[PDB]
């Protein structure tokens, strides 16, 4: 992103409010995803989503 | 979707759908004038490579 290189976070096409401002129009948060249909708390990747 | 407000023409201040930055014509003029240091657009300012 224009701010820079983000590691450990996955991009989300949806739009939530900003919790932790990453910069350049990007914000990150800690999210638990049950949409994966497997393990909710332990998602397939790092739980940080931008 | 329509932009008639009794005759008060806000075209110069409302966003321009026919542009990529979607700035208003007055906003476009202002961004073009103040360009001594800022490039006026962020096409390449994101990475500066
Ligand atoms: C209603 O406003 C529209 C613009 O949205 C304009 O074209 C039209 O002349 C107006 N009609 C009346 C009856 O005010």
């Amino acid at each position: 992103t224009r701010a820079g290189c983000l590691i450990g976070a996955e991009y989300v096409n949806n739009s939530y409010e900003c919790d932790i401002p990453i910069g350049a129009g990007i914000c990150a948060s800690y999210q638990t995803q049950t949409k994966s249909h497997g393990s909710a708390s332990s998602v397939a990747s790092q739980s940080i989503i931008a | 979707p329509i932009k008639y407000f009794g005759g008060f023409n806000f075209s110069q201040i409302l966003p321009d759908p026919s542009k990529p930055s979607k700035r208003s014509p007055i906003e476009d003029l202002l961004f073009n004038k103040v360009t001594l240091a800022d490039a006026g657009f962020i096409k390449q300012y994101g990475d500066c490579l």
